[PDB]
């Protein structure tokens, strides 16, 4: 009902202007009938125009609330997608963007949208009628639209010289001061504790009058946009007054006249008046669009055969057997997550091809992949809550108990002092690093998997807890399964059959 | 007393001169406008019974005159306002940034560097838009209004009345309504808004081993069920802003209506002209009201930036020794940094001696964004850069000053983004070595560093021979001391 209400205004505007004109008109000429009608016909368009703005209020409103929902809900989901290349580098605008960073959108969605459909629709029907009622003023009117573009281009023409410098400087400035203030403890525990505060006076006064220039030089569309809107008025009225005294044309039409120009010229200031508020919701929108389109995910529908398959890696001369245990070393942070990650299919596989059963990962059935592996990351999920949904939410587990006997669990059950309903925090709060990590080996050693892939199972851990969980590993392996780790220690070097040794390039 | 008011004479109030005369431009510019639409109203039923064309000669050089002046006035009004505003906010910035270079260990440590950057740059444009969204709406609404209640109430005090209640409730009452609203509506349902924070901080970084199960929709569903409550909470708490976005056209009409009718009773007693004045008076008035609907706004935020502004554990003694090496650990939640600064402020003894002799290093030091002999020249300007290039050569920038394009001439552009993490380190630790202070404390100087090479630079730092020697006394608040070592261990709780 957005452009209806829009419209509802506009004529109830107009026919507004024009009913007053015409009753003062009326009861000028005659002081001695038409307070009746006249009187009630204007309370009436006055009342449904308010209702009409009310109604347009109330629905601005939902649909702004609506559009935020739908666009945030949209971006989240597009950025969670797979390839974590682009979610390493992303992930800071992703979380900028849900956040209070879309709610600046409200004002665009407020007072610049319906100001500017109101423009659209409201100004060239009252030129209509006021062209019907009299068509020199209309005529003067018209001439002075069509000058608003040309004086403001040619102004922003002529000057765009001084405002990209004026900007450039004022940048510039704003951003020694940031910096500057920014290190002020720095400076606090040395010598020169006060000897920078005459540098920030002539720092101010230098980016005060910069901004100075660069406002005086974007305020002229301002003055152009009043002067013509006041210039229009001021040459409506001197026409109708000097070519009525001539007794030549009636005063029900001058009086229309003169209160539908500034009818005509108001809805073009107030969208100037709301642009300037709304330049913030129109980037944050279109940084949130620049981050949905992009993502496209393919892969094909082999499917493995039932077992534990194959892995090979050519490029490091790596073929992973089942039934045996693997273990990577390394230096830190050389394409090992990026390679599991890789071979989890998520994203390309940085040295070289990986096979599967020999066949390559991009004609894997993903879907049916993921579900035969037990992949347990450096960070395992830890939910707010308790500590029995935190164990469940990676699928459910078909023998936790036995499990956890194996990996030790529960002694950590144990203490708690409602056993698995300790409430748990955001990011394990209420809950040890490596029991963390021990809750992470009970989600993930107890699974259905044939293919084992850990990122450092020995965190946070003691030596019998990690002699326990290298023991629980190497019967799972035993169990005929490809457990492959990254562990870089020497207990976790020899318990693993063969070692692979990627190097950095 | 307010601490609005509190801090508005605290900023060193504006220059009053310069309050008036923006308040003087605006009130000109808008009386102009409205003495043009009356002056209009006359020229036209002063033209309508006939008379000799002398009279309407000056009534038209007056319409366009106060055509112009109205437009040049308010540009003119404009920039002259928003000067005042930003000159207040600059000097209120330099008085506030005064104020935090004071000998007393105050709150200028109690506070991080980032949001001290987040409440001095913000705080000041909230502080000068307090000059922009109350000197001129209010004054100039107030002014107007009485001036043209005036016009009315010469006229007929009859009317007047009804204009002038009109325009206080629309002034009034539609921006107070407007600001409630706003203000209810952003802080109901403040733990829905929870759930921002639960989803997008948990399916953000946790995306992969989310997506390997599929858990990823059920995270959707629970996020995006609580975000529509709080939308639904949100437009119920928002929904009577819309009154209030309503209220001034109601108004206009409402005087109007009663702008007519009380002219009906009274156009045989008086001038044709005079009835069309009262009569098309009232339509026109209302301009000045509509630029606030946002001054209560702006002085709520206003409001509570000035609150925020406004708002700007003991430790054991240690016994030192002019030469001493100190190996201090402890576990994350003891006050080992509070006590390297209480033993620093125990050996400066407060001000009244020139020869500082200990002064903390935060690991969360900034770096400013100039060349590199100026942001290493900040401890001590006096050093020349063979000096620089030996510390560098020294912690381990030998190399990475050789590729540098000017040198130590490098600008450096972001300040710490310009380098790495362990390369800032380096620098800072550099910075420490150039420092000639007697005593000179550390706050782990080992992190973020190379594997191969941050033991060797503890092992350096701690021992008493190898890069400060002798007379210069060296603690550190470490996490990662060797297990076997040896200097004393001060072990927090």
């Amino acid at each position: 009902s957005y452009f209806q209400s829009n419209v509802v205004i506009a004529g109830c505007t107009i026919a507004s202007a024009v009913v007053l004109a015409h009753i003062v008109a009326g009861i000028i000429t005659n002081p001695a009938t038409d307070w009746a009608p006249g009187l009630v016909a204007l309370a009436v368009l006055w009342s449904v125009r308010v209702v009409a703005q009310w109604f347009q209020g109330r629905l601005s409103q939902r649909g702004a609330t609506a559009v935020i929902g739908e666009l945030s809900r949209q971006v989240l989901s597009s950025v969670t997608t797979s390839s974590p290349r682009r979610l390493a580098a992303d992930r800071d605008s992703a979380a900028a963007v849900v956040t209070r960073g879309l709610d600046g959108l409200r004002p665009y969605f407020t007072g610049y949208l319906p100001a500017v459909v109101l423009a659209g629709i409201l100004t060239p029907a009252a030129l209509v009628v006021m062209a019907a009622y009299d068509w020199q003023a209309a005529a003067i009117v018209v001439i002075a639209l069509p000058l608003i573009p040309i004086f403001m281009v040619l102004i922003g023409l002529l000057t765009a010289e001084r405002s990209a410098a004026a900007l450039t400087a004022m940048t510039t400035l704003q951003g020694r001061m940031l910096d500057l203030i920014a290190g002020i403890p720095t400076l606090r525990a040395v010598g020169r504790a006060g000897g920078s505060v005459q540098r920030i006076a002539e720092l101010s006064a230098s980016h005060r009058r910069s901004t100075m220039a660069t406002l005086r030089i974007s305020f002229l569309s301002a003055l152009v946009l009043e002067l013509l809107a006041t210039l229009g008025v001021a040459l409506v009225a001197v026409s109708v007054g000097l070519r009525l005294v001539f007794g030549d044309m009636t005063l029900a039409a001058g009086l229309t006249a003169l209160l539908l120009a500034p009818e005509v010229f108001w809805p073009l200031r107030r969208v100037g008046a709301a642009f300037h508020a709304a330049q913030d919701g129109k980037t944050a929108a279109e940084q949130a669009l620049r981050l949905c389109a992009e993502p496209h995910p393919p892969t094909g529908h082999e499917v493995v055969p039932a077992g534990a398959p194959v892995i090979e890696v050519p490029a490091l001369k790596a073929v992973m057997e089942p039934g045996r245990v693997t273990v990577l070393t390394g230096p830190n942070g050389v394409g090992k997550s990026t390679l599991l990650q890789a071979i989890l299919g998520l994203q390309e596989s940085p040295c070289g091809p990986i096979l599967v059963a020999g066949v390559e990962v991009g004609a894997l059935d993903r879907s049916a992949w993921w579900g035969r592996l037990a992949w347990m990351p450096h960070r395992p999920v830890l939910v707010p809550g308790t500590v029995r949904e935190n164990l469940e939410l990676l699928g459910p587990v078909p023998g936790l108990d036995e499990v956890c006997r194996s990996v030790g669990f529960d002694e950590v059950l144990g203490e708690l002092p409602d056993g698995s309903e300790t409430p748990l925090g955001r990011g394990g709060v209420g809950l040890s690093l490596g029991q963390r990590q021990r809750l992470g080996l009970v989600r993930a050693l107890g699974a259905p998997a044939d293919v084992l892939l850990l990122d450092e199972p020995t965190a946070h851990l003691d030596g019998a807890l990690e002699d326990r969980v290298l023991a629980a590993i190497v019967a799972r392996a035993r169990a005929g399964a490809t457990v492959v780790m990254v562990g870089h220690r020497a207990p976790v070097l020899a318990a693993a059959d063969h070692v692979v040794t990627m190097e950095s390039s | 007393h307010d601490p609005l008011l509190r801090l508005t004479l605290e900023l060193l109030r504006p220059r009053l001169g310069r309050f008036l005369l923006a308040a003087a431009l605006g009130v000109l510019s808008l009386g102009s406008a409205l003495a043009l639409a009356g002056i209009s109203a006359w020229l036209i039923t002063r033209a309508w019974q006939m008379p000799p064309v002398l009279d309407l000669t000056v009534a038209v050089v007056a319409v366009r005159a106060l055509g112009i002046s109205r437009g040049v006035l308010g540009y003119c009004q404009r920039l002259a306002s928003h000067d005042s505003a930003l000159r207040a906010a600059a000097n209120a910035r330099t008085g506030l940034y005064r104020k935090l270079a004071d000998a007393p260990p105050d709150e200028a440590m109690r506070l991080p560097s980032g949001e001290l950057v987040a409440r001095l740059g913000p705080a000041v444009d909230e502080l000068a838009d307090v000059l922009v969204r109350a000197l001129l709406p209010i004054v100039v609404a107030v002014v107007l209004g009485c001036a043209a209640v005036g016009v009315i109430a010469v006229i007929s005090p009859a009317s007047a009345a009804v204009l002038a209640v009109c325009l206080v409730v629309a002034g009034v009452v539609a921006p107070a309504l407007a600001a409630r609203a706003a203000h209810a509506s952003e802080t109901v349902a403040a733990e829905h808004r929870s759930q921002r924070d639960t989803a997008g901080m948990l399916a953000l970084e946790h995306a992969p081993e989310l997506r390997v199960s599929g858990r990823l929709d059920s995270v959707i569903a629970t996020f995006e069920r609580h975000h529509r409550a709080w939308g639904e909470a949100a437009d119920r708490a928002a929904a009577p802003a819309a009154v209030a976005a309503a209220m001034p056209t109601a108004a206009m009409g409402v005087s109007v209506v009663g702008a007519v009718i009380a002219g009906i009773a009274l156009a045989p007693t008086v001038a044709p002209t005079t009835a069309a004045i009262l009569m098309l008076l009232p339509l026109s008035a209302f301009e000045a009201t509509t630029a606030l609907p946002d001054a209560a706004a702006q002085l709520m935020r206003s409001r509570v930036a000035a609150r925020r502004l406004l708002e700007l554990p003991d430790v054991a003694t240690v016994d030192l020794a002019p030469g001493d090496r100190l190996a201090v650990v402890g576990p994350s939640g003891s006050g080992k940094t509070t006590m390297l600064m209480a033993i620093a402020d125990r050996l400066n003894g407060a001000g009244g001696e020139t020869p500082q002799r200990a002064a903390v290093f935060a690991e969360d030091a900034h770096l400013f964004d100039t060349t590199v002999r100026d942001n290493l020249l900040v401890v001590r300007g006096d050093a020349t850069d063979t000096e620089l290039v030996a510390a560098l050569d020294r912690v381990g920038l030998g190399e990475w000053l050789a590729g540098l394009p000017d040198g130590l001439s490098t600008v450096l552009v972001g300040g710490a983004a310009a380098v790495s993490a362990g390369q800032r380190r380096r620098l800072l630790i550099a910075r420490a070595l150039i420092s000639a202070f007697p005593v000179v404390l550390l706050d782990e100087p080992t992190e973020n560093l190379d594997a191969g090479d941050a033991r060797q630079m503890l092992e350096g730092l701690l021992t008493p021979g190898a890069l400060f020697a002798a007379d210069r006394t060296v603690v550190v608040a470490t996490h990662h001391l060797p297990p076997g070592f040896d200097c004393p261990i001060v072990r927090c709780t």
